[PDB]
């Protein structure tokens, strides 16, 4: 839940388009 | 991305709109003639792919009002290339359909951006209390908002939904997982900006004046539209039908 | 209720229309003196169906501003620049009353501070100048002094005197004979016999004097003045 | 010593026009909200800017010739307000007079270069001097006066002659604060449509010079 | 000709149809609104015999009521909403003095304390908004903060100064030089220099400022019109157009405020 | 007592580009942008907002070197802002962000330079 | 008083009577 569920889920992990998306002005 | 920032608002509402479907028109009139061994195919095939990916992506990195939208413009250009890549009736016919309802969309958002422009709107942050002075302009605009995400209820949805029908026509399936993807991350950058209007609470608020006339009532005139565009959506089908046979015949 | 209000809305579309009419009408023959900024105000305004009963030997100021559910008795005075307003609930003026220059007495505007407590006020009795009564209710042949700010929930009793400058807080009774001052309102003295007759002559004088204000304010309009106006070069 | 006045013959008694609520001083005119309500006594004088949901009521002065004066969203001046501006304030911050937000503005008040910040209730016969700040989400008492140059903090209620600390607001105070902005608005909206557009006064005046001619 | 009168008249066909629907929709609306009528509010009016001497050069706003025996001297003025009823007894307006907005002045019955005497204000001396002023006999040179409330039979003396929201009670003399103050009206300090400057500024520049409300409360309605068109052809600026076309656009002398009441003096 | 205004008067010494020392004068709890669009150096129409994703670093100000010590250190979201608006993708080492620097009793007589204006109407 | 001066004006008026008559007659006769 707190876990592999979360980390592996849409925010733990998931928020890399934040490390993804401003790479975009390239 | 530049040209669309630095142009004046206005002429950003032309050039979004009216020199794409004469050039979408040039490029129908060379497909039915240039269909080299689906060469363009491939050409648009890859070109939709990489448009719809680099609009989603680029979106979400984006603070102020008019990068967004020309950013959004790219995708939805990438969308419509999906129609392209299948070349079938049913493909042309979805291009049409989806060219249609982006121009309406896209001459909504103008609509409320140049309405916001007299008090001189930059970023997303400044629409933050919108839904305390305006609470119907931030309606208004949520709604077009939406119907750039393709939320189903909306018209921008049923333009999505026949382009993704006609890509899988074609068997194209690997378009339709892109598509799918591009259109999530692009109803989370939309509902972002959602969220300002409604959720938060700057501190300082910025009011404005309101609109006049004409943009009231092309606002009231494609809101209307918007939503209730699935209840009778049969003459546009007819009528992009009809264009899409008359291309050859 | 709410039939009433419909037919009224409508009653406001059918005049705007009118209005609009008789404008175009007067643009067709060149005339636009209804662009002249005239002022709107009336010194009986009313909402809806509330609407101000002034009796007609009442001299109520043309500055003054009645608005809502206010009654005034025979005898009475509104001078120049008082703003009585009572529309959430009633403001109930007395006869002999003297509601002087520039003095407010007017009613909440809103349920928040809970409930709305109607003004009213006695017979005889004495506002001072600049004086705002906000929900209260004084006695007859009493006298609010010069600039006192009277708040709601304020029963101030026959024959009291609040001094002038006083703030009198939420829900004080003021007792009968004994004059209230400062901020906060405290007891500071009784009255006397002089003090008792003066505020019963000076309510008599004060209606004598709204007679000849009225009488003074009754006179046709000049036509002198009003063509003089017409005429600036 | 002089003891003696020219009386002018050419000065007007009685202005059948009324007095006129919109004043404006040169280029600047007073700007009005169309969602705001005037009341028809009001007087704006000056550079005075009322935004949209503001409310001013019967007997308001709002006289912005020296500096400006803004009124915020859903703020209201009630009954025979005088709100001024002067050239400068004592503390050296501008002396504009601005009401933010929210602002309650009790009857007879007299605001003086003053700015409060937004969500603040200030009480009948309150005076604010030049230069004075009332801090957000703070409530100043009736009858209550401040020098130039105090400052009311905020989450506090305020009150007397020469205005000292009370108490701190709770927090279901502090929440109902902006609700009686918004009933107030609601108040006023109740006003605004009792009003037309136009009035209908210039057929009496049509009226009036029929009776003498033209 | 021909088609001016066929126009005329149907203008005056469609302004009867007009007023017709006007009061159709009255009665709709059950008779209830009361109609607004001519304004009947008379700035200067007489109550017994008596008639106010107003200067030339008083500035007395419109929605002022100068009532009774009221003499006013020159460059003084009377701000919006005020009223100064002398009907009982003189009401005397020194030269320069300005009675500001909301401000009432009211004389004594000539007997509320046996020996009243009418309400003398002097000469320069300011008086704030929403002030009360009930039979005093306010010397020249003076301040009287906004809010304050002066009882009949208070004298203030020259260079005095009473303060905001302040209650001097009756029968009491406020020295020279000190700023007297507080509900009960205690002594608070010693005015300073600047102070007494500060008042004369304060006094010149409200003589000042009274002109221009003066020029803008007595225009006729052909004047208003135009400057009304003039204020807004002139609100936007557009520099690239006119420097494109060569010309440079003004703003007329109607829009030009004297550099007297501008902040700091400003000419450009 | 009483509380004054002046409890919270933070007293500065900001120049403008052309090397004239003015004394602008803030308030302890409100950003330093607020502070020098008191005088009017900054046009509050660029930066109506204090906010950090409504910004673009026109309220970019230069901060003397011995006294950054007194001052919250750079946020990701500053120096991000800070690098693209730079015009050559540069960090000046000692220029901070108007809208994030709060102003702060300690902060009395911090001085500043205001660099030249840039265009923000579109 | 009972003539309009102004040319211009009258003539709006009259193009505009023609109008408001021909589309009547246009929604009308066809
Ligand atoms: C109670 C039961 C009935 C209840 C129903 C009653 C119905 C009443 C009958 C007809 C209603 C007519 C409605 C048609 C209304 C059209 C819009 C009004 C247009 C209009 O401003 O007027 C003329 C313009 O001239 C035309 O350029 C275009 C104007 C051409 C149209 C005017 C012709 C009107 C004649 C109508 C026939 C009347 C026949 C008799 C009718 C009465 C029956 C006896 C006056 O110009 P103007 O320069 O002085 O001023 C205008 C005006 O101020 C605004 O438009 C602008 O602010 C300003 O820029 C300027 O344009
Ligand atoms: C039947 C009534 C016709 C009355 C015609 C009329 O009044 O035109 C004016 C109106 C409002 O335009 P104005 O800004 O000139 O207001 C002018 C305002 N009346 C004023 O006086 O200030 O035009 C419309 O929108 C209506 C378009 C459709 C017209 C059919
Ligand atoms: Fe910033
Ligand atoms: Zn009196």
């Amino acid at each position: 839940d707190k876990g592999a569920i979360e980390i592996l889920g849409p925010y733990g992990i998931s928020y890399t388009f934040r490390r993804l998306a401003e790479r975009i002005s390239q | 991305p530049d040209i669309y920032e630095g142009s004046p608002t206005p002429v950003t509402a032309f050039l979004s709109i009216a020199p794409k479907i004469s050039i979408f028109a040039n490029i129908l009139r060379v497909f039915i003639y240039g269909s080299y061994g689906a060469t363009l195919q491939q050409i648009f095939f890859f070109c939709s792919i990489a448009s719809m990916i680099l609009g989603a992506l680029a979106a979400m990195a984006q603070t102020k009002v008019k990068r967004l939208l020309a950013y959004s413009s790219i995708g939805h250009v990438g969308y419509i290339c999906i129609g392209f890549s299948c070349g079938t009736i049913e493909g042309i016919q979805s291009l049409l359909i989806g060219i249609f309802i982006y121009a309406l969309m896209t001459m909504d958002a103008f609509a409320i951006v140049l309405a916001l422009r007299q008090t001189r709107v930059k970023y997303i942050a400044d629409l933050g209390a919108l839904a305390k002075t305006n609470p119907i302009l931030a309606i208004t605009f949520s709604i077009t908002m939406f119907s750039y995400a393709g939320i189903p209820p909306l018209a921008g949805f049923c333009s999505k939904f026949y382009l993704f029908f006609a890509a899988l026509g074609c068997g194209a399936y690997f378009l339709a997982l892109v598509g799918v993807v591009t259109s999530v991350i692009g109803c989370f950058y939309y509902i972002r900006l959602v969220k300002r209007m409604f959720f938060d609470t700057p501190r300082t608020w910025i009011l404005y004046e309101p609109m006049d006339r004409n943009k009231s009532l092309l606002l009231a005139m494609t809101s209307f539209f918007i939503t209730l565009f699935l209840l009778y959506p049969s003459p546009l089908f007819s009528v992009t039908h009809q264009m899409a046979l008359s291309l050859y015949l | 209720g709410t039939l009433g209000r419909a037919f009224y809305s409508v009653g406001f579309w059918i005049r705007e229309t009118g209005q609009a009419l008789d404008r175009l009408g007067c643009r067709l023959q060149g005339k636009n003196y209804f662009r002249e900024q005239l002022s709107r105000h009336r010194t009986l305004m009313n909402v809806f169906d509330k609407a101000p009963i002034v009796d007609k030997e009442a001299f109520v100021a043309p500055s003054a501003s009645v608005i809502g559910d206010v009654h005034i008795g025979r005898g009475s005075s509104i001078w120049y620049g008082c703003v009585l307003r009572g529309d959430v609930n009633t403001v109930s003026v007395g006869s002999g009353t003297n509601i002087q220059d520039n003095s407010l007495v007017h009613v909440a505007k809103s349920n928040l501070s809970g409930k709305v407590h109607p003004t009213i006020i006695g017979d005889n009795v004495t506002i001072g100048h600049s004086a705002v009564l906000h929900g209260c209710t004084v006695e007859d042949e009493t006298f609010i002094g010069m600039g006192a700010t009277l708040l709601d929930g304020v029963v101030v009793e026959k024959h009291g005197m609040v001094a002038a400058g006083a703030l009198v807080r939420q829900n004080t009774r003021i007792p009968s004979g004994e004059v209230w001052g400062g901020n906060p309102a405290r007891f500071l003295r009784k009255l006397t016999d002089e003090e008792i007759a003066f505020i019963s002559q000076s309510a008599t004088n004060y209606s004598n004097l709204a007679q000849a204000h009225a009488a003074e304010n009754a006179k046709p309009l000049n036509v002198i003045e009003f063509e003089k106006v017409l005429r600036k070069k | 010593p002089k003891s003696q006045v020219t009386p002018s013959p050419d000065r007007v008694k009685w202005d059948y026009r009324g007095q006129r609520q919109i004043i404006p001083l040169g280029q600047w005119l007073p700007k009005v909200a169309v969602d705001a309500y005037v009341a028809p006594n009001v007087v704006l004088a000056g550079q005075v800017t009322v935004w949209d949901g503001s409310s001013v009521w019967n007997g308001a002065v709002l006289r912005g010739d020296l500096n400006k004066i803004t009124v915020g969203f859903c703020s209201n001046v009630q009954e025979r307000c005088v709100v001024h501006a002067a050239w400068s304030s004592p503390t050296g911050l501008p002396a504009q007079t601005l009401i933010d937000r929210y602002v309650t503005v009790g009857a007879y008040s007299l605001l003086r270069s003053c700015t409060i910040e937004p969500e603040c209730i200030i009480g009948q016969h309150s005076i604010l001097m030049e230069g004075s700040l009332v801090e957000t989400r703070s409530i100043l008492e009736a009858g209550s006066v401040l020098p130039p140059g105090r400052r009311i903090p905020s989450g506090e209620l305020w009150g007397g002659n020469p205005a000292r600390f009370i108490r701190t607001l709770t927090n279901e105070e502090t929440l109902e604060i902006p609700k009686l902005a918004v009933a107030i608005n609601h108040l006023s909206g109740d006003y605004f449509s009792e009003f037309l557009p136009y009035s209908t006064i210039y057929l009496e005046v049509e009226k009036f010079k029929k009776s003498l001619g033209i | 000709g021909t088609l001016g009168r066929a126009i005329y008249t149907v203008g005056n066909w469609i302004r009867g149809t007009g007023q017709a629907l006007d009061r159709v929709g009255s009665l709709l609306q059950g008779s209830h609104r009361i109609e607004e009528h001519l304004s009947r509010h008379r700035t200067l009016m007489n109550v017994f015999d008596k008639s106010p001497l107003v200067d030339k050069d008083v500035f007395v706003a419109p929605s002022a009521s100068v009532i009774g025996d009221v003499q006013i001297g020159k460059g003084s003025s009377i701000w919006y909403g005020c009223v100064l009823r002398g009907d009982v007894n003189n009401i005397s307006v020194g030269s320069g003095t300005n009675i500001q907005d909301n401000t009432l002045v009211h004389v004594a019955k000539t007997n509320i304390s046996g020996k009243v005497l009418p309400t003398l204000i002097g000469d320069n001396v300011t008086v704030g908004h929403s002030a009360v002023i009930h039979g005093c006999t306010v010397e020249d040179d003076a301040f009287v903060g906004m809010g304050a409330t002066l009882l009949d039979g208070v004298v203030v003396e020259k260079h005095a100064m009473v303060a905001a929201g302040s209650l001097v009670k009756q029968n009491t003399r406020i020295p020279s030089g000190e700023v007297w103050g507080g509900n009960p009206a205690k002594f608070m300090r010693k005015l300073t220099d600047e102070e007494i400057v500060y008042i004369s500024q304060s006094a010149k520049n409200y003589i000042n400022l009274a002109q221009i409300h003066a020029s803008e409360n007595s225009k006729s309605f052909e004047q208003i019109e135009v400057e009304r068109a003039l204020r807004k052809k002139y609100a936007r600026k557009d520099e690239d157009y006119d420097s494109m076309l060569g010309i440079t656009r003004e703003t007329p002398p109607e829009l030009i405020l004297p550099d007297n009441v501008l902040p700091g003096g400003k000419p450009v | 007592g009483s509380k004054k205004v002046s409890d919270r008067i933070v007293k500065l010494s900001a120049i403008d580009p052309d090397g004239y020392k003015q004394d602008i004068i803030g308030l302890s709890g409100q950003t330093l942008l607020r502070a020098l669009t008191h005088t009017g150096l900054i046009d509050p129409a660029s930066h109506r907002l204090d906010d950090i994703e409504a910004c673009s670093a026109e309220c970019e100000v230069q901060i003397a070197e011995e006294w950054l010590e007194k001052l919250p250190p750079r946020t990701y979201d500053e120096e991000y802002v800070l690098k693209r608006s730079s015009r050559s993708r540069i960090l000046n080492k000692h220029s901070r962000l108007g809208c994030q620097v709060v102003l702060t009793q300690e902060l009395q007589g911090m001085v500043v330079a205001v660099p030249e204006a840039k265009p923000w109407d579109i | 008083p009972k003539v309009s001066e102004d040319k211009n004006r009258n003539y709006a008026v009259v193009a505009g009577v023609v109008a408001i008559v021909g589309s009547i007659g246009w929604y009308l006769k066809a």
